[PDB]
């Protein structure tokens, strides 16, 4: 058995391999959620398709249920466990109390697993941002979001990853009651807050939708192609 | 960088850990023992080092079994540790067999339990070294003398302490092959005062042992009366 | 000990993994893998790295290890981990056939396999892998397919790939002459000998330098063939001879 | 109780370098060779004692694994002969199970596993020995040979130790495919005398053959005759 | 270089010297104890417009009759309050009646200094924890109001602010607070002094406050009540 | 510079600069006494000055009836140190239907503390104790220390400047058999206010004062019921 | 000569030229003592001959040996460190009793051995512990072959002879038996005593007295293991 | 009896270079029929099958555990597996479960992969290993195929003659067993072709 303190403090009272952690999610492809009247969203950006790949299998939004959704930064193969995880507890919980989870649940634990990393033996922290919304069965939208060290908020709208800093001050001013009436108003909103920061221009972005019914809905490229004539 | 664990042998074949847990024994107070042909007598300058403390503080001679004493030099809570595995092995070898244990057996099972702690990493030597002693019918009186890093050997007259090379010198101009107790423990008196430096320490205190065939083969310690003559002839001796 | 440890497992400064970044620069001198997908089925077209002439083929293959019914894969880096993804990889297989009754599907494999390639990276001390795959074949519900792993623990669908030695340079030449939909397993075996008769320093190949199998559907089951050298030479002969004749 | 982290991890160009130690290791042994022939294989050693006290009956350099099965060594004893110890435990454990000699190819696999464990776990170095196979099964002789990190391949002629540079080199040019047993043993006694600075002699060298009977390492009275010639 | 259990030549504990000095980076709170009740009060430092204010919980609540406040490593602290939680529970299954504010710091205070890295547990702390806590609460003698450390160190307070401006609030605490306060003169300079060291203004959003008293539960003002009291002050 | 990092490395002089720094450690605190009488034994502490808020703390515990102790060093140490003895008294009681010997007890506790000062990974006890206890042959004053040996003795007093009060009850301890109890808790006082600096004489809530005998289990004395003990003191 | 790179010098990793540096240092602990062994085996008999060379005249040298007893028939000798002597020989006793106990018979020198050897082999390869710094040589009759003389080593080596000598003196002492094997086979009879003694003072110029020595037999007429008397050791010495 | 709960029964007869094994289908609980399809003999190889009574979960069981480890062992050697081999493999599958034991008892017939030399065996719940040269029976009308073939087996039949007399055997042997009918299927391994019928029987 391997009993070694990996993550310690230091003078000044840091944390080295968790700061580590950050800065290395500080390095992944954008993504930006909103949270919507009756609809959420939210959006990530591809570096590069390579003109050779299968979109179908590199996909940055799952499922973890029927109302609850997520969205990442940061590195696919410890998401991908946590998210599986996360898959497992959803299921638990159905079974033992007959009742669909809240998104606060789902979100605590998530934060729990990535906080109980931090102080084991024998180990390093995940290097993943998570972006969690969904709806409950008051019929509420919510949105909230995770970090490396194992704390949570919940937001209007946010954004994590590479170029967060602009796409944060853009949001900021441009949110308001107005652009938040109808679906097509604030998927344009998402839309052209991602393009600022995507400098390759067009669309190199995936977007799914998740409204009251027709869970997880993911937007077509053409239908996508759509929205970013209408802008212009 | 040889010198920070019992795995590393130096580029000439040395164990410095083992040869620094020796120091630590190697600066500290006398004790002596003398074999005779009636039974053992063991002595120790017990130091005090303020008024405050009770005299009988900071014992030195122990008792292993009904049969086995036992003196310490060095870390004295090592040498406790040690004494509860000796009366470990002499029980345990009672239950098994039925009777008392040989002391040349325990001398061995002590020695191996030692020399265990020199091989590892997660440990470090004792820092402390230890003579034993009996007495029985069979074999006669018997002392033995145990290292930090575990060789036993079988003795005459030992000196463990700091005064070793003094203490040695003088104890071998003493024929005790064919001297009795009563006749060798005012010579452990003597030497003991002899040894003893009056200038870095000044108090130090007096406390004797035996065991042998007056004692029907019990370890004990010297009755007060003997004790005090004992101190007398040796001030005498002295001058 | 302290003094001793070595840190495998650890964050720098800059949010990288040193080893996993080692054992891709490893990963990055070995020899010659790539795939092609097409309509009727897939295909591998590996190089012989040891030409030796006192050794012996007794093996069908080099770099193949069929691993189903309906899979096949190819290595790259360290063979003596390779042999022990091989060996997990059949279990896997079976221990899915023991419980459903059924085979198992591609992306189901890639993923068990990948997810021990990923314990390795966070905790226990040890050193990870030093083995790329490449992965071929055919399930119920996407039909044929094409996958890829790496040290660190992440896959991906695609097409067309390479690894190896000049896979940038492959990769870069497939880009060009790859259309997709279109392609059939003849123009797959031309494209992928004459991508090879390139990315190898040597002046033109041999049919004994390569090693080819590909993978097909006939008659509801899965046939996985390696190619021989006649085949081979044959190909290396058609490649010559169009080539030649354009200019 | 023990360590738990690896001491052999990757270099800032990929390599291993504890297991490139371990291979200088094996390149100063002695030497050895091997001939696979039409009808059977042949090893053979240089064992050279220090001095004329040393008793030579007492060690062997090649040792037998099964009825069938036989191999010799580079590099070091004392892990030759756990190596030896474990791989007569797996064929004793495959005979167990499937009442049938294990083969050659399966043997060598399952060595070449345990010694690939020793690079990858925690506290422990690697093996500092490469190993020479011999083996024949179903109609076959077979000859194949394992590296210190768990790398096997099959030959038709290899040389190790000392000098095996220069044994391939000599042992490309004679080598034929129609070769019998007899006239291998010369070749290969040959080979061993390029780079022997001394005097053959009886005792000097081991000789082990295998073909449909089994395995035997050969006694000092045929290592005579077929040095006479 | 050094294990995490490691004396310095003052015997000081270096990582517990370090986790200490992770506090002075907190938002401020503060605890005051009076004859009627406690009071506790915390800033929430807002860190942009979009962050949603009734998300921040600072302040929660470990029984009917007993409030915690912390500061430091909000990640932390959520394991020792769920296991008060659990210790106040089984007191309660146990023994048929609540547990002391006493034996709830004390018992609180024993899971500090419980780490190492060899022969600890199956799954043990790595380090010390970050986080230093304020209890409050009514019992068989009156409100009551304590203080613990990352060192396990608790004691017992009228009037104690822990955070990242306590060398500050204290120096006022000390000539504000007497014997002979009421509940309300309590609050009302609680947030004077709150508002004296803020960085931004204090309004009825960016802060917490809850009060325990002989009478009643564990409750906390409402963004009614609070503006209320925040307009008259 | 290598060697003043781990429990089990030795110096090239054979020392333990671990345990040494674990001792200073124990120095930090504020001073402790006791001492004993014919019948009588007794601890006076001295409760530090924290703060202008907070009540001060608690340094006098108790362990069994008969057995009572008095701590200097890491708080949470000394705690778990107490747990221990207090289960120890509590299964004496429970396998021989009588009370333990506080010889017994401090071996036991000797045992304990010694072992983490050997193994890789683990460090000493960072706290020092005085024990006082009655039973069949009478009071005792045992003290410990964070490298386990341990001591007997007539009167002790461990802490910060406490070299003034042991020079103190050394010069009076010629007469600590004869006295009272009031006499007796009187000489502790005396020597506790000995190591006071000049702005400070003993008040009536930074001491405490603990109390073993003959007819009479330990009792701690609490803020004002050590009024009647510190009358005389002009 | 051979370079460093790491922990060589500190743990058994390979060298840049595979060498294991912390094993060359176990062979000059043996050299610690200060002492020196010789065995000859002859034609029936083997023999064992120890320097005894007491510090002072205090100890009680009743106890000071190098010679053991591992089972009825079975002798040895240890060089080096004491302590680590005395390990190796509690294990080679439970070896040869476990032996006993599972198969019925008695267990052969060349087994045992091997055993020690392969128990050893263990310590040069994990990285926690030490190998012990210390010799071994046994004694026996082979109810097959004869008389045995076998020797280990802290590498794992455990090679077979004809005539031994392990010490501080080895190289000498070995060169001078070199010349003694030429002929009549080392003087093949129970007087190889001759041979042993005369080995052992040729290098180091003593003449011992009748007690500065220990040998050890083992015969075919009679097969268990003997120490054999001071007047028997003064008769051989007189005779010289 | 447990292992008289389903019914059931199984045989297989040796020709001249030929192999013949043969089942009843019926499955039932006590005293009663569910369904009429029950499979008994399974694949194991090119000409290698195997046999299973008794239990009806435990044939289950034993035939997946068996697949599972003979997939993994062709894929690693590299070949297909002997008679002799897979009979040993089952004995120590059968064997490992000494106490607390699967109640079912096996039959194999093949094929050798190189001489096409016959090969017939059973083993017993415990995996005792019993080699023949003539035939082989387990069920519950165990005694009834006993009569009939000791009375009509012949040495170095042809393939058509081998069928004619294991399938008369089968026929008037679960005509007089109540737990077993409902029809026999038979399979006939010659060295190129794999000949499998379903005969007509009784329905009561």
């Amino acid at each position: 058995s391997y009993d070694r303190a990996i993550t310690v403090f230091s003078p000044d009272g840091h944390l080295f391999q968790v700061e580590y952690a950050q800065e290395a999610v500080k390095k992944g492809s954008t993504a930006v959620g909103v949270r919507g009247r009756d609809i959420v969203v939210l959006g990530v950006e591809k570096k590069s398709v390579a003109k050779l790949q299968d979109e179908r299998t590199v996909r940055k939004i799952c499922a973890l249920d029927d109302n609850v959704c997520m969205a990442f930064a940061g590195l696919t193969a410890d998401a991908r466990i946590v998210i599986n995880r996360a898959r497992v507890e959803c299921q638990s919980h159905r079974l033992t109390v007959g009742d669909p989870v809240t998104v606060e649940y789902i979100t605590r634990y998530i934060a729990s697993l990535k906080q109980r990393y931090t102080q084991s033996n024998g180990r390093r922290p995940f290097g993943i941002s998570a972006l969690i919304v969904g709806f409950d069965f008051d019929g509420t939208p919510r949105l909230y979001q995770t970090d490396p060290s194992g704390t949570y908020h919940a937001w209007k709208a946010n954004a994590i990853g590479r170029g967060a800093k602009s796409v944060r001050e853009f949001l900021e001013k441009n949110y308001t009651d107005d652009a938040i009436e109808t679906d097509d108003l604030t998927i344009k909103l998402v839309i052209k807050a991602l393009l600022e920061v995507v400098q390759s221009g067009g669309k190199n972005i995936e977007l799914a939708v998740m409204r009251r019914d027709q869970p997880l809905k993911i937007l077509s490229p053409e239908e996508i192609e759509k929205y970013v004539a209408e802008i212009e | 960088g040889y010198d920070l664990s019992a795995s590393t042998f130096s580029p000439d074949g040395r164990v410095f850990q083992v040869e620094y847990a020796m120091k630590a024994v190697e600066n500290s107070s006398t004790a002596i023992g003398i074999r005779c042909k009636d039974g053992v007598v063991f002595g120790v300058e017990k130091l005090v080092l303020s008024k405050l403390y009770e005299e009988g503080s900071n014992k030195r001679l122990f008792n292993v079994d009904r049969h086995v004493g036992m003196a310490v030099a060095g870390l004295l809570a090592d040498a406790r540790s040690l004494a509860d595995i000796a009366r470990e092995e002499a029980s345990n070898f009672r239950s098994n067999f039925g009777y008392n244990i040989p002391l040349k057996h325990l001398a061995d099972r002590v020695a191996m339990y030692v020399h265990a702690y020199t091989l590892y990493s997660a440990v470090r030597p004792f820092g402390c070294s230890f003579m034993l002693g009996s007495y029985s019918v069979n074999d006669g009186a018997q002392l033995y003398m145990i290292d930090p890093s575990g060789v036993s050997y079988g003795y005459w007259g030992c000196a463990i302490g700091k005064a070793r090379q003094a203490a040695k010198t003088e104890i071998e101009k003493l024929q005790m092959k064919e001297m009795t107790c009563r006749d060798v423990v005012k010579e452990v008196a003597k030497i003991i005062y002899i040894v003893h430096d009056e200038v870095k320490d000044k108090a130090f205190e007096l406390e004797l042992s035996w065991v042998g065939e007056l004692t029907k083969g019990r370890h004990e310690i010297v009755p007060k009366d003997v004790r005090e003559e004992a101190e007398k002839y040796a001030k005498e001796s002295l001058k | 000990s302290r003094r001793y440890d070595s840190r495998t497992t650890i964050f720098s400064p800059e949010g990288r993994l040193y080893q996993v970044e080692y054992a891709m620069e490893a990963i990055g001198h070995a020899g010659t893998c790539l795939g092609i997908l097409a309509n009727d089925g897939v295909l591998l077209a590996a190089e012989r790295r040891n030409i030796h002439k006192l050794l012996d083929e007794v093996f069908f293959s080099e770099k193949i290890y069929k691993l189903n019914e309906d899979m096949a894969c190819s290595v790259a880096g360290i063979t003596s981990d390779a042999n022990v993804l091989t060996n997990e990889l059949r279990l896997i297989a079976q221990r899915y056939l023991l419980q459903y009754q059924e085979p198992i599907p591609c992306e189901q494999l890639v993923t068990a396999l990948c997810d021990i390639k990923q314990a390795y990276t966070q905790f226990g001390g040890k050193r990870p892998f030093g083995v790329s795959l490449l992965y071929i074949g055919w399930d119920k519900h996407y039909g044929f397919q094409l996958y890829q792993s790496d040290p660190s623990g992440n896959y991906g669908g695609w097409k067309a790939t390479c690894i190896g030695n000049n896979s940038a340079a492959a990769v870069s030449m497939l880009k060009q002459d790859y259309k997709e939909g279109e392609m059939t397993l003849k123009s797959a075996l031309a494209l992928a000998v004459k991508v090879l008769n390139k990315t190898m320093d040597v002046s033109k190949l041999s049919a004994e330098k390569v090693e080819i199998a590909t993978l097909t559907r006939e008659n509801g089951k899965t046939v996985i063939r390696v190619l021989k050298q006649k085949e081979v030479e044959q190909l290396i002969k058609k490649h010559e001879e169009e080539e030649a004749k354009a200019e | 109780r023990g360590y738990s982290f690896s001491l052999t991890t990757f270099s800032p160009s990929g390599k291993l370098v504890q297991i490139e130690y371990a291979l200088a290791a094996v390149a100063g042994g002695a030497p050895s060779v091997g001939i696979k022939a039409a009808n059977g294989v042949v090893l053979a050693t240089e064992k050279k004692q220090k001095s004329i006290l040393y008793d030579e009956r007492s060690v062997h350099k090649v040792e037998p694994i099964t009825k069938h099965i036989g191999l010799v060594y580079s590099g070091m004893g004392p892990d030759y002969r756990v190596l030896v110890h474990r791989a007569r435990k797996l064929a004793q454990q495959y005979y167990l199970v499937y009442q049938e000699p294990i083969p050659t190819a399966q043997l060598v696999q399952r060595v070449a596993s345990v010694m690939q464990e020793y690079t990858q776990s925690g506290g422990v170095r690697p093996f500092g020995v490469s190993l020479l196979i011999c083996g024949w099964n179903e109609g076959r002789p077979y000859l194949f040979q394992s590296d210190p990190s768990g790398a096997y391949f099959a030959w038709k002629a290899t040389a190790m130790g000392k000098n095996y540079v220069n044994g391939k080199t000599f042992l490309e040019k004679r080598y034929n495919e129609d070769l019998e047993l007899e006239d291998a043993i010369h070749t290969a006694i040959l080979t061993l005398k390029e780079s022997f600075e001394g005097q053959m002699t009886e005792d000097n060298i081991e000789v082990g053959i295998c073909n449909e009977a089994g395995f035997r390492r050969l006694t000092p009275t045929e290592v005579r005759d077929y040095l006479a010639a | 270089d050094r294990g995490v259990n490691t004396f310095s030549p003052e015997g000081r504990l270096f990582q517990v010297e370090y986790a200490i000095e992770g506090h002075k980076l907190g938002s401020t709170a503060i605890g005051i104890q009076t004859s009627e009740g406690v009071c506790l009060a915390v800033e929430k430092r807002i860190t942009s417009p979009l962050m949603e204010p009734s998300s921040i919980e600072k302040i929660v609540e470990i029984d009917a009759h007993i409030g915690c406040a912390m500061s430091g490593l909000i990640a932390d602290a959520k394991t020792l309050i769920d296991k008060a939680r659990v210790e106040t529970q089984n007191h309660w299954f146990t023994y048929n009646e609540t547990m002391t504010v006493e034996s709830v710091t004390q018992a609180v205070s024993n899971l500090a200094l419980q780490f190492g890295e060899e022969d600890a547990d199956p799954g043990a702390m790595s380090r010390p924890f970050g986080v230093a806590l304020l209890f409050g609460g009514v019992d068989e003698k009156g409100p009551q109001l304590f203080h613990m450390d990352p060192s396990g160190t608790f004691v017992q307070c009228d009037a104690r602010a822990i955070g990242s401006a306590s060398e500050g609030a204290q120096s006022s605490l000390q000539e504000v607070y007497h014997k002979s306060t009421t509940l309300k003169e309590a609050i009302k300079s609680s947030l004077i002094i709150l508002k004296q060291v803020m960085e931004e203004k204090l309004n009825a959003t960016n802060i917490e406050l809850a009060t325990v008293q002989p009478g009643q539960n564990f409750h906390m003002f409402t963004k009614e009540e609070l503006e209320e009291v925040i307009k008259d002050i | 510079n290598q060697y003043d990092n781990d429990v089990t490395v030795w110096s090239p002089q054979g020392r333990i600069h671990q345990i040494e720094y674990a001792m200073e450690a124990v120095k930090q605190g504020s001073a402790t006494v006791g001492l004993k009488s014919k019948t009588h034994a007794v601890l006076v502490a001295l409760k530090r000055a924290q703060s202008e808020l907070a009540a001060h703390q608690k340094k006098i515990l108790h362990v069994d009836n008969h057995i009572g102790i008095s701590i200097a060093g890491l708080t949470a140490d000394a705690r778990l140190l107490c747990n221990f003895m207090r289960q120890e008294c509590l299964d004496s009681r429970f396998v021989f239907d009588r009370p333990l010997p506080v010889s017994r007890l401090v071996s036991l506790i000797g045992s304990k503390t010694q072992i983490p000062t050997q193994r890789y990974g683990r460090r000493p006890y960072g706290v020092g104790l005085l024990i006082a206890g009655y039973d069949d042959m009478g009071p005792h004053v045992f003290q410990t220390c964070p490298s386990a040996n341990y001591f007997d003795c007539r009167a002790m007093s461990i802490g910060a400047r406490s070299q003034s009060a042991r020079t103190y009850l050394e010069r009076h301890m010629s007469e600590f058999m004869q006295c009272n109890l009031d006499e007796l808790v009187k000489h502790g006082l005396r020597a506790l206010r000995e190591t006071l600096p000049a702005e400070q004489d003993l008040t009536t809530k930074n001491v405490s004062i603990g109390i073993v005998g003959k007819d009479l289990e330990f009792t701690i004395y609490d803020d004002d019921d050590v009024s009647p003990f510190l009358d005389g003191l002009e | 000569r051979g370079s460093s790179a790491g922990f060589d010098r500190h743990i058994t990793i390979f060298s840049p030229e595979g060498r294991l540096y912390q094993v060359e240092y176990a062979f000059k602990a043996i050299n610690q003592g200060g002492l020196t062994s010789v065995a000859v085996r002859g034609k029936d008999c083997a023999v064992i001959v120890t320097q005894k060379k007491v510090p002072d005249k205090l100890l009680d040298s009743s106890t000071v040996t190098h010679l053991f007893k591992i089972t009825e028939n079975i002798g040895c000798v240890m060089t080096g460190m004491t302590a680590d002597s005395r390990s190796q020989v509690q294990r080679a006793r439970y070896e040869a009793a476990n032996w006993k106990y599972k198969y019925g018979y008695e267990i052969p020198v060349d087994m045992l051995c091997k055993r020690i050897a392969d128990i050893s082999q263990v310590y040069t390869q994990n990285a926690e512990m030490r190998p012990l710094g210390c010799c071994m040589i046994l004694i026996g009759i082979d109810e097959e072959q004869g008389p045995q003389v076998y020797k280990c080593d802290p590498a794992g080596y455990y090679c077979g002879f004809k005539a031994t000598a392990a010490g501080v003196k080895q190289t000498e002492s070995t060169s001078f038996l070199e010349k003694k094997v030429k002929k009549k086979f080392d003087w093949t009879f129970e007087q190889t005593v001759e041979t042993a003694i005369t080995c052992l003072s040729t290098v180091l110029s003593i003449d011992f007295k009748p007690s500065e020595i220990e040998v050890g037999v083992v015969t075919v007429e009679n097969p268990k293991f003997r120490i054999l008397t001071e007047a028997e050791i003064d008769a051989h010495l007189v005779a010289l | 009896s447990v292992m008289s709960y389903n019914g059931g029964a199984v045989m297989a007869m040796k020709g001249k270079n030929c192999v013949a094994i043969a089942a009843d289908r019926r499955f039932g609980i006590q005293a009663q029929m569910v369904t009429t399809d029950f499979q008994k003999i399974f694949p194991m190889g090119d000409r290698l099958y195997i046999g299973l009574a008794g239990l009806a979960t435990d044939v289950q069981t034993v035939a997946q555990r068996l697949k599972f480890r003979l997939n993994l062992y062709e894929l690693k050697e590299g070949r297909q597996i002997k008679p002799y081999t897979l009979m040993s493999m089952v004995a120590n599958l059968l064997y490992e479960k000494r106490f607390g034991p699967y109640y079912t008892e096996p039959v194999i017939a093949g094929l050798d992969p190189k001489t096409f030399k016959p090969f017939i065996c059973s083993l017993d719940l415990i995996g005792c290993p019993m080699v023949t040269d003539d035939f082989v029976v387990s069920g519950t009308c165990s005694e009834q195929m006993y009569g009939m073939c000791e009375s009509l087996w012949e040495p170095n039949m042809d393939p058509e003659h081998l069928f004619e007399t294991i399938s008369q055997a089968m026929l008037n042997a679960v005509d007089r067993d109540a737990v077993s009918g409902m029809g026999v299927i038979v399979h006939i391994i010659e060295k190129d072709k794999i000949t499998t019928r379903t005969l007509k029987a009784r329905m009561d």
